[PDB]
Parts: structure tokens; C-alpha cells; sequence
């Protein structure tokens, strides 16, 4: 990919940050899926989700 | 827009108290993107593009 006369860019996020991302997401399932809004948070326990 | 309101969780009681801090924000958002039309909104430079 060098040699040939072309290049890959770097991604727009490193991989520690789309990490967290995904951890922010496992966080919010839970507790977003209780009641409609997204205004509030309800991050209960995953068990009694 | 009351009855809105209402619909998207917001309780009857602040919406019957405050409505002129209700319509005095939802005119200054109005009145905000009527300057704003420059090269920094993103569907304008969309039209453009």
C-alpha cells in the first residue's frame, strides 16, 4: 500500500474512542428503555429491565 | 403547541403557569436561524452543495 502509490487514511475516531462510545451505549440501554423521552435517564439495574 | 407539549411528557400544571417564557424561547429560536443563514448551517451548505 506504500510501493504501489496510494495510501489509507487514519479513521476519524481512534479504537480507544469508538470503545467508549459502545461503553456509553451498554450504560444507556438499560435505562433508557423505560419510559419514552430521551429527556430523562432511568438507568436501572439490566435484570429488572 | 400546548397540547404538544403536553404529549411529549411535560406535566399540564408548568405549561398552564409558563407560558410566556415558553413563547418568549420558542420566538428568540424563531428569530436566531433568521441570521444564521451563512456558510456555519449545515442545510445551507447542503442547498449550496
Amino acid at each position: 500500500q506504500y510501493v504501489a502509490g496510494y495510501k489509507v487514511l487514519p479513521p476519524l475516531m481512534d479504537v480507544n474512542m469508538e470503545a467508549a462510545y459502545t461503553s456509553s451505549l451498554l450504560g444507556s440501554i438499560a435505562g433508557v428503555g423505560w419510559t419514552a423521552g430521551l429527556s430523562s435517564f432511568a438507568a436501572i439495574p439490566f435484570a429488572q429491565s | 403547541i400546548f397540547y404538544r407539549l403536553n404529549g411529549v411528557g411535560i406535566t399540564q400544571q408548568v405549561l398552564s403557569e409558563n407560558q410566556k417564557l415558553i413563547a418568549n424561547k420558542f420566538n428568540q429560536a424563531l428569530g436566531a436561524m433568521q441570521t444564521g443563514f451563512t456558510t456555519t448551517n449545515e442545510a445551507f451548505q447542503k442547498v449550496q452543495d
